[PDB]
């Protein structure tokens, strides 16, 4: 996270941390959404390009995390995977469509006040505040600049325009994603940046108080660049696509 | 999923956010 | 009762306190009230409060009570019918978690100009909104997302200018549009979608003909007869179907269905923009 | 070459020189020679200063060679990998000063009874150490005290009574442990540390359940998805976790993180004792 | 030094001589870690059941002596305190645990065949050296016996095992301090004594020939009793300390 | 610091000490 600050303890209940086995490693982010799911970035499993393939016995994922590099314990969990989902549309050859992939746990985990699932948007959240000017929230582990947080950290950001976002990037812009940040007149900075991706981009509703995940952090040219933004995969687009593997093998 | 969303140590115990805030304001804005 | 007129239509009890200059619920009314008229009274505020006591109340009337406040507290569990039209309203009542039941509600002839985020939250039965003789210029992205039952809209005779691209979403039963006399300059691809409007009334706006009106030019074509002109004091069904009337800067000379779009690009289609994703 | 095969894998130049009865380092060998394979040959002594000539050298293989005397002087700037597995050795080569660079250091199956004192110092960047299959009964304090980075330690198959309670001090990487198989009593209270540690293999112990295999208890409950059992021809990752294969007195009927230890006093926890003081 | 010898001319360059100006007195004893930089025992400034608290103008240190009481001119050199550092977790009032401080020359001192500075253990020095029967090196002008030696006097001791530590003495043992000398079994005899404390004991690496400090003498009931050991402050354990007041204060 | 622990009058001249070697005989007992 760019830009960011200290998020504070158990504000983002939800938050979870893709971990490699061997060697150690901070992967990517990834969020809570049940009590044996969890759903995060395709890129951060499968990237031909880059010769990226992890498969579930290269993994586990960390719950209830705030350092991010200490063994937190009594308070973080650490489970391993059953299986992992990547959808089958996902397009890393050209722009990182559909961008999205899902994770079951081999068992459930408990919650705590550290540990709580984030809400999946529904058609009125969706359609009610996915517009522009209105600004979510992206949390992480990333890097702090194009070095690196002891801590979680946290940055609110401003939905942008489907005509600013395409014409800030020559990549061919899908409706499944969005793009949030400032504009270079606005005077603020904050994006996301290495070791955010697969991270949550979530709301908080003015209507029952619940927050809701609308975008994973996906991709984005450099980290906070003037006349840039920073890409997100539309979630609730691909809601359906979510219910249908969660049916199925949950 | 019945309970999603909501923080035990924030919104469970009606304890707001240092920043959380700033994204209501912008509902109106 | 000492005020209204108390009166059993079949199983209904229909309580009317029309043209009695009040200016409060008279008390102690028929406690099986199912319909309640204060139509034509001087009550500039009401509070839905009041009406608990009258737990079979069905349906209510405050139109023409000069109401510049209406107060929503507590709960009206069977309410299913709500007529606010002619009144003083300057902001929309936030109706979903005190009347559940609500299927019809007429706020026509009011003084709204703009509708809130989250205004018909929790309106889950609704299938009948007026909205007519307001002063509406937009309105919000979501506002019909609640009521995924709607079968008649009406936002005729307000000032908008735009339309959201996405406000139909979810209505699989809208019969009836009423979006005549307005000022709207265009409507926005994809907007009717693949969903059949058997009654739709655009005339009285600007149309602004230009290579962005040929979406509505092709929609127009394929739905001809779907295509009404209103008249006072008949049914909807009883009107006369007439693509003709949405004509460009509201001229009989040019109607929108046979505007050319001399130099327009490709219109051929890239796809109506679904809600969610299908490969 | 006359003696040895020479291949060109990508940019590395790999001499062969496996199975051809040498008693000695073949004479003139490719000068860029990055990886040499001498193994399964009768050189029952060798000294590394006979590589010098070999500045690129990167990898060495001297396994199987019948070896009980490995001659250190002189200096090889950057090995990388060293392979004296399957030898006769029987006291540790001391390798700081020559191997600066060693990241791999494989001595596996020798006939090594103990490690002396500053065993491993100057192997700074030391990543794997495989000590498989020797015959160590207790190791030094202070042994990977040099070894900062390693990330895979094997000690499996050897005859372990007891370890170290710092064993693992510093190593904020390690993530492969092979201790099965050994003679191992016990865990001493706090060995593990606050360190994630995703690769522990500790079945085949006569774990003696008793009130001080409680802290082991605590962590084998708490690490449960870390252990695995040990199955030749397949990757560490591959294997199966079971946290029950580490069983009292080597009888599967009971794993030690189901030991009840009924009579034992508190195990609370007084602190996991740190290297250096904070207040 | 209970039961050592005279040191030889310069075999403990690093020993240095905590000296009360008025009246002039030997207070206590230290060693030299820098050009700057002094250790020494707490106790020897710092100890409210006696009233005792010595600030900078009460002292003065004389590096590379060797008589006791002579003012060895042209060998010896003295130097003034800029400032003391006492530990701020120092325990007087239960065991003395953290009995270490440290004392800033007001001007460097020059290094001489008779001046020079002890090392510090290391991760390394430290686990491999600190072993129960390896021996250290104890230096000093206190007492011979429970009168006073006319020059340095020296005694290696034998490291002892924590339990038999514990067990000699009715006051709790912290990790913080080891215990050394020789079992009542071994017969052999020796040990620090009023005026050695804050003194250093050494220990000469098998690896580089260099000598470390791994303890300061800090206290024991009696001197050379049967059954008694002698109690060192732990000088790695408190080295994240040390090393935090030279780089904010030097 | 970087010369730290080395005896100008014995380590420096490959001198020892009249009991050094106690030391170094215990590193093996
Ligand atoms: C990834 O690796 C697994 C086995 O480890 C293999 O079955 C799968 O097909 C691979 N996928 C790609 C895209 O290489
Ligand atoms: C010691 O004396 C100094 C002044 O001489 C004083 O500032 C300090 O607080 C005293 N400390 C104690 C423990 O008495
Ligand atoms: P993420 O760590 O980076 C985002 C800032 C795009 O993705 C890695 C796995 C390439
Ligand atoms: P040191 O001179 O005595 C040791 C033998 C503990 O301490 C004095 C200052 C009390």
């Amino acid at each position: 996270i760019v830009e960011g600050s200290d998020a504070e303890i158990g504000m983002s209940p939800w938050q979870v941390m893709l971990f490699r086995k061997s060697p150690q490693e901070l992967l990517c982010g990834a969020s809570l959404i049940s009590d044996r799911w969890v759903l995060t970035a395709a890129h951060c499993l499968l990237y031909p390009p880059w010769d990226k393939n992890f498969t579930e016995n290269d993994l586990l994922v960390r719950i209830g995390k705030h350092s991010r590099t200490r063994y937190e314990r009594n308070i973080e969990k650490i489970s391993m995977l059953e299986k992992i989902y990547i959808h089958p549309r996902y397009n890393w050859r050209e722009n990182l469509d559909r961008d999205i992939a899902l994770m079951k746990l081999k068992k459930p985990v408990a919650f705590s006040d550290y540990i709580h699932p984030v809400c999946l948007p529904d058609r009125e959240t969706a359609a009610s505040l996915l517009q522009a000017g209105y600004k979510g929230r992206v949390t992480g582990w990333g890097n702090l600049k194009e070095g690196q947080p002891s801590v979680l950290q946290v940055v609110n950001l401003p939905i942008v325009e489907r005509p600013v976002c395409k014409d800030s990037t020559r990549i061919r812009i899908t409706d499944n994603m969005f793009c949030a940040g400032y504009k270079p007149d606005e005077g603020k900075r904050g994006d996301a940046c290495e070791g955010d991706s697969g991270g949550p981009f979530v709301m908080k509703s003015p209507f029952n108080n619940r927050w809701y995940q609308m975008g994973i952090v996906s991709w984005g040219e450099g980290c906070d660049r003037d006349g840039k933004y920073g890409f997100y995969t539309h979630v609730f687009r691909l809601k359906k696509w979510i219910q249908k593997v969660i049916d199925q093998f949950g | 999923e019945a309970d999603c969303g909501l923080r035990p140590l924030f919104e469970k115990k009606s304890l707001e956010d240092k920043t959380e805030r700033e994204l209501l304001e912008s509902y109106i804005d | 009762h000492p005020i209204c007129e108390v009166s059993k239509v079949a199983s209904h009890l229909e309580v009317n306190c029309d043209k009695r200059d009040l200016t409060a619920l008279p008390p102690d009314l028929p406690k099986d009230t199912t319909i309640l008229h204060l139509s034509e009274n001087l009550l500039y505020t009401f509070s839905l409060a009041t009406l608990m006591p009258y737990t079979r109340l069905t349906q209510l009337n405050l139109d023409r009570c000069e109401l510049t406040k209406l107060q929503v507290d507590g709960t009206l569990p069977v309410l299913g019918t709500l007529d606010l039209s002619h009144n003083q309203l300057q902001s929309l009542p936030l109706l979903g978690q005190t009347l559940p039941a609500l299927t019809v509600l007429d706020v026509s002839f009011n003084r709204l100009t703009s509708l809130p985020l989250g205004a018909l939250r929790g309106l889950g039965e609704l299938q009948e909104l007026y909205l007519k003789g307001n002063e509406l210029k937009t309105l919000p992205p979501g506002l019909l997302t609640p009521t995924p039952k709607l079968e008649k809209l009406s936002l005729a005779n307000n000032n908008l200018t735009e339309l959201p691209a996405g406000l139909l979403n979810g209505l699989e039963n809208l019969d009836t549009l009423l979006l005549q006399e307005n000022s709207l300059y265009t409507i926005p691809k994809g907007f009717f979608g693949s969903h059949l409007l058997p009654f739709a009334f655009l005339h009285g706006n600007p149309w602004l003909c230009n290579c962005e009106i040929l979406y509505f030019r092709r929609w127009l074509q394929d739905n001809a007869e779907n295509v009404y002109v209103w008249k006072q004091g008949v049914d909807v069904k009883a009107m006369t179907s007439n693509v003709a009337s949405v004509q460009c800067d509201n001229s009989d000379k040019f109607p929108v269905y046979k505007y050319p779009g001399k130099g327009c690009p490709t219109l051929g289609d890239e796809g109506d923009t679904d809600l969610y994703d299908y490969y």
